[PDB]
RNA sequence: CCUGCGGGUGCACGUCCCAACUGGGACGUGCACCCGCAGGAACAGCAACGGAGCGAGUUGCACGUCCCAACUGGGACGUGCACACUCGCUCACACAU
């Protein structure tokens, strides 16, 4: 099975901040957890970016294996702009089954609710804890 | 889409239709990102561009 | 270094009509310089757009017509042309001129193409063997039908190679050099008939037209949307440099032939060369052929017949060197200087 | 409604429910001509001329009940004298 | 980076050097050396009629080439040419050395006007490589050696050399040259009877027949019967212009005098070459000398005899400079335009 | 047959009888194939000759 | 030895027998040349053979020169649908076919007194 | 007067005999070798009165809002986007010191 460090690797320049391993982890469970309400995940590159420019708050996943960037490399600064914070992951597949659709999606916009505010919250601590370049 | 490429030392584009490329890093997809004319993101991509140094006028002048 | 004079870098290494222009035979050197023109590379940002072009990798979706005035309305020009059209589904290589370049569309039609297909086979062949036999006898001069008028006409397949097979799939990739007006669906259609299996191009990627390709300064739509925006809201010219090249650089493979600053107006106002205005000229012209007449700067006044070759210009004294077939260069830009000859009579 | 006959070219392969016919005459026949056998039968019209352009080949679509396998290696295919071109004319 | 200085220098010629000397010891064919030619008038207006000797269209270049063929082993020359003339469809084809049937070769065929130069050819230098076996053994190679110095004059030879020697078997084999019509058969019974143990030949392979060699583009009978193919299907000359040379090939031995465009179509029709027309001519020229008549365009007019050294050419106002021996340039190729002059008025 | 030649670094022909040049390789045989002027193996020359780069075209000069 | 003589084969030597295919394709002509019709060997014989319409393997031997004898050969192999592949020497197949005289190429017909060896070495061959 | 043009041996092929990239035979095809005519009567002219520049004739795409069931393909509602000759006007009519 591929590893971790050899899959980053793979991603391209401009996937930064990577999350770790274990806020990978964090941020594949909280996805899993957070399908439960359909209304409370965007998925796609379309949604996504209509949710960001309509001002929806969360924190945003994106996929660090993505070719060419000029289809979601805009994204990451509109993030910036408005406050949403926003990890890259370290391959497409994690996220896709982290939705269990098998279908990799390049990103993800993940809300607050109360079942999983704890969870919400200690990975957005952990995603500012990172911090950008 | 098919038809992806990795680069050889020449920087030459070797077409394959493999997800995986020889030297064992992954294929870069061969077709330009959809362009729609009403697009307001050119900060945007300016401003990620050059963080990580993928400008146009960043790489160095052609030898016209 | 910054200050280093020209004659201290060699002169193979010079602006894109100069490149060796020691390499050419010297009828003269002397000649009185004027003070207008610019380089071709040194031009004010106002002439560079008006008198350049571009090399788009053109997206998936959108006709070839759609990209052009897509970059009409995002650089506010008057004018703008593309020497090929590729399909609405098809990727790859446009050179799009801006303005006082399309003047240099016509001549660039019958350039050498090339294309990088993907064709899937209906059946099973037995061995990639098989495929490449199948590309081998594709070649030379070949009938084709316009895709869904339907005239049939000849063009050539210089030269084809497979890149890629993949039999569970029986899908693969070809990479062919073609004449201008060569289609590749065809090509990929009658492929399929030969190697007695049936197949469709179902992907095409343009890699190189004429002597521009996808590794000789090819950049996106998004790079000009930027370079305008950077010029609009900045007043940066850097990346609209990058984006945008002088149309000297579709003529560096005419030969050429130097005039004096006296002689560059006259050719504009529709003079024919001739030999007395004459600096230098180079080797291997021919009668009936296309060269492109330079200004002792780079510039390219207009693009003229040879009527003389090379041996004959070094044997002469006057006459008409070249006609006229497209002129490039707007009129006025170098003042008149013509009836001042030595006899003026 | 043939009034004439002549040998366009024998027989090559078969590619699904097609049938490339080596053509010989140096002349090009016309797209969709009706390709008849040695009695003037039409057993189908030209669909795609690929080929150099000396020695080429022309395929045809049966349809009116002739098959791609009823037919049978070195067997011959004419057409109609009118329905062709010079092959200086493309050329 | 060199681009920025490119971006930044003003790189333009400079206003003069003061020389303007040409390097024309590369031009193809009768154009070498162009320059060093005595030159004694550049005044003359060129017409846009012909071409240049190795860009002419294919049926003019078939016309007017010659081969340079490796004779295969089984048959004889004529029927050689008999083929050339079959496979490339041509009216007229010749040659100037019959080799014998069981020789290999150069072998030098013209085709269909280069047939004027047959004649010429007919005493043309040439060299052969035989091997040969000897009734009996000889005492050493020494021997044999002192034997080939022995018959190196009027028999001509003027050079010989023996290039290998096995004594088990005693066959060895010697390259000689010789003036055209020596028949080689004859020199080594001679050279076997001087041994003193007589001998005969076995093999012959002719390596030089003139000016053109084994190295000089020699081309098979398959290179022939190939280009043509090639030709007649792909409709690509690229394999007929590397097989056929221009007929001017032959005749870069000779001293030029090139001659204005007016006088070429009067040549044709037969006029000598007067003075009024010669624009340059090479130093070297004397009495009753065989000298190629030339256009501008490298184009070979005629062979004609000299009947002014170059001296007097360059001291002289009027008179015959030359006379003719064979007009190679067909008629009405040039315009005819004698009758015109001011004298002649 | 018997003839036969190597080359040396001009690509001047050296003509010996020895079936190995004194650079260890195999001797050219002088004489070129036998012609015959009724041959239809014309396109299967080039097919062939080209994939190994070896047609006249495809030398320089 | 093997290597060295692959070397001096000629540059339109491909695909070419390793050792051990050398081995297998050389006792195949020994077992082939047993029966008289069954074996084509010589240009002149294989060619009007292939030209008839004749089927099975195809040898060529890559010492000769100039090609142009046996430059055509491939590509009629090619078209006709005839597995091939060359042999470093010819002193082999004439060693190999009962003749010291060497011998350029050969055509081996299909007998099944030497079945299993013939389609052996016809798969090793497409397999290359 | 000058010029141009004309006036049974071997070999290749296909098919059969036998005893190398072959020599041997036979049968058949083929290919190679064993003065008249015509053009012109020529002293080699021609450093701008036809060239150029403009204008006319000879369905998909992208945005947004919605329905649903990857950088997606689908639907509807609105947006914008692309689908050689002749005839006119003007310029000079240029041998480039």
């Amino acid at each position: 099975p591929q590893s971790y460090d050899e899959k980053v690797d793979h991603c391209s320049v401009i996937a930064k901040p990577m999350a770790p391993k274990k806020l990978s982890k964090k941020i594949y469970k909280l996805i899993k957890k957070s399908t439960s309400h359909k209304n409370y995940i965007r998925n796609g590159l379309k949604i996504v970016q209509k949710q960001l420019r309509l001002g929806e708050k969360g924190i945003v996943f994106f996929a660090g294996d993505i070719s060419p960037i000029e289809i979601m490399c805009h994204l990451p600064a509109v993030c910036e702009e408005k406050d949403i914070p926003y990890c890259y992951t370290p391959s497409r597949k994690d996220i896709g089954a982290a939705m269990g659709t098998m279908r990799g999606c390049v990103m993800v916009l993940v809300k607050e609710h109360d079942d999983y505010k704890d969870l919400f919250d200690e990975v957005r601590g952990e995603i500012k804890l990172l911090g950008h370049p | 889409m098919y038809l992806r490429y990795y680069l050889n030392e020449n920087g030459d584009r070797q077409y394959t239709l493999a997800t995986i490329d020889p030297y064992g890093k992954p294929t870069i997809s061969a077709h330009p990102a959809r362009f729609s004319p009403e697009d307001k993101y050119s900060r945007h991509r300016i401003i990620i561009k050059k963080r990580f140094g993928l400008l146009l006028t960043q790489q160095p002048e052609p030898i016209l | 270094e910054p200050t280093e004079s020209v004659t201290k870098l060699d002169t193979a290494y010079w602006p894109l009509l100069l490149k060796n222009f020691d390499r050419l035979n010297v009828r003269t050197n002397h000649y009185t310089p004027l003070p207008f023109g610019h380089s071709p590379l040194k031009r004010p940002i106002a002439e560079y757009v008006k008198a350049g072009f571009i090399n788009v990798d053109k997206p998936s979706n959108p006709s070839s017509h759609e990209v052009v005035s897509w970059i009409k309305r995002i650089l506010k020009v008057e004018k703008t042309g593309h020497s090929g059209t590729l399909d609405p589904k098809v990727t790859g290589c446009l050179i799009v001129c801006i303005d006082r370049a399309t003047r240099l569309v016509k001549s660039q039609q019958n350039a050498g193409k090339e294309y990088v297909a993907v064709f899937s086979l209906h059946s099973a062949v037995e061995n990639v063997k098989k495929v490449t036999q199948g590309l081998e006898k594709l070649r030379g001069a070949l009938f084709q039908r316009p895709p869904l008028k339907r005239q049939l006409r000849v063009r050539s397949v210089y030269d084809s190679k497979l890149l890629d097979f993949d039999k569970d799939r029986n899908i693969g990739v070809f990479w062919v050099s073609c004449e201008a007006g060569s289609y590749i669906r065809t090509m990929c259609v009658h492929l399929g008939l030969m190697l007695g299996v049936g197949g469709q191009m179902i992907e095409l990627r343009r890699v190189r037209s004429g002597i521009q390709g996808e590794k000789e300064g090819m950049v996106t739509m998004h790079d000009i949307l930027d370079a305008q925006w950077a010029y609009e809201n900045h007043k940066d010219e850097s990346y609209l440099r990058r984006v945008i090249k002088p149309l000297e650089g579709l003529l560096v493979a005419h030969k050429r032939i130097f005039i004096k600053d006296s002689a560059v107006n006259a050719v504009c106002y529709g003079a024919k060369v001739l030999l007395p205005g004459i600096l230098r000229y180079e080797d291997g012209i021919e009668i009936d052929q296309e060269i492109v007449i330079v200004t002792t700067k780079g510039e390219a006044v207009a693009l003229a017949i040879a009527l003389m070759t090379t041996s004959t210009m070094a044997s002469c004294d006057h006459g008409v060197a070249a006609k006229l077939k497209r002129v490039i260069m707007e009129r006025d830009t170098y003042p008149r200087k013509w009836g001042l000859g030595p006899k003026a009579s | 409604p043939p009034e004439s006959v002549i040998p366009l070219g024998h027989y090559g392969w078969t590619v699904q429910d097609d049938l490339i016919c080596k053509v010989d005459i140096e002349d090009v026949p016309y797209f969709n001509a009706p390709i008849f056998l040695e009695n003037k039968e039409q057993i189908g019209k030209i669909d795609e001329i690929f080929g150099n352009l000396r020695d080429y080949f022309v395929s045809v679509k049966m349809g009116d009940n002739f098959k791609a396998n009823s037919f049978k290696d070195g067997q011959q295919f004419y057409i109609d004298p009118a329905k062709l071109l010079p092959l200086k004319r493309f050329l």
